[PDB]
């Protein structure tokens, strides 16, 4: 999938969508590619146990630092392991293993600041109408976190402004979070027709830059 | 910062 997302961001790219005659950006809009899954929230506690998020349907996961990743549905219970290799497994915080005992007191630990400390991102939007998916990998940069969604969805949030990006590869569509918190779904192709802000663009080259390292990190 | 938007 990040192949097909690093080609349309490379298209529009080409564009130079923020130097049309006329920028129409309103009609780049599709609001029936609204996603229906981001990150909500994250905590980067990589230097001891990994990074834990929370998904905008109140689940929440941890990619660990031995790269396995535990997932707790938003029913409060279920849960599924994925191993290194991608092997997928359920539990229950009811019937689990005890192997799993350590890493479901992180998640739970990771659950408990989450819901303590931290604002839920887009918690106005209703998302769209799909597997739960995991995070894939992540990065830190000095202005944004980058999130790979297991489903293809890339989401870019950068410090300085709260302006958040979510790729999805399957819609050729790009959702922007504005400083106000207002969501905007554009289809890529209608925005290289009818072009963009400045600020909109920029983000844009600096999402295909953060694609190539993802694609490169395979 | 470590985590993300704080309330």
């Amino acid at each position: 999938h990040l192949s097909d997302m690093l080609q349309q961001l490379h298209s529009v790219n080409a564009s130079k969508p923020s130097e049309r005659g006329l920028v129409r950006q309103e009609e780049a809009e599709d609001p029936a590619c609204i996603p229906i899954f981001w990150v909500s929230k994250w905590v980067d506690y990589s230097d001891k146990y990994g990074l834990g998020y929370q998904l905008c349907d109140n689940s929440v996961g941890v990619l660990f630092n031995d790269s396995t990743r535990l997932i707790l549905y938003n029913d409060g219970d279920s849960l599924q392991y994925i191993e290194r290799d991608g092997t997928e497994s359920y539990l229950t915080v009811s019937s689990h293993p005890n192997s799993l005992m350590k890493k479901i007191t992180l998640l739970k630990y990771f659950r408990n600041y989450m819901s303590e400390h931290l604002l839920k991102a887009g918690a106005n939007i209703t998302p769209r109408e799909a597997r739960l998916p995991y995070l894939r990998t992540w990065f830190r940069t000095r202005s944004a976190i980058i999130l790979h969604l297991s489903n293809g969805s890339v989401q870019i949030n950068f410090f300085q402004d709260h302006t958040k990006l979510i790729l999805c590869p399957l819609m050729a569509a790009v959702t922007y979070i504005d400083e106000k918190r207002d969501f905007r779904t554009y289809r890529l192709s209608l925005l290289e027709e009818y072009g963009c802000c400045k600020e909109l663009a920029s983000r844009l080259r600096y999402a295909r830059t953060m694609v190539d390292k993802l694609l490169s990190s395979r | 910062p470590i985590s993300s938007t704080p309330l």
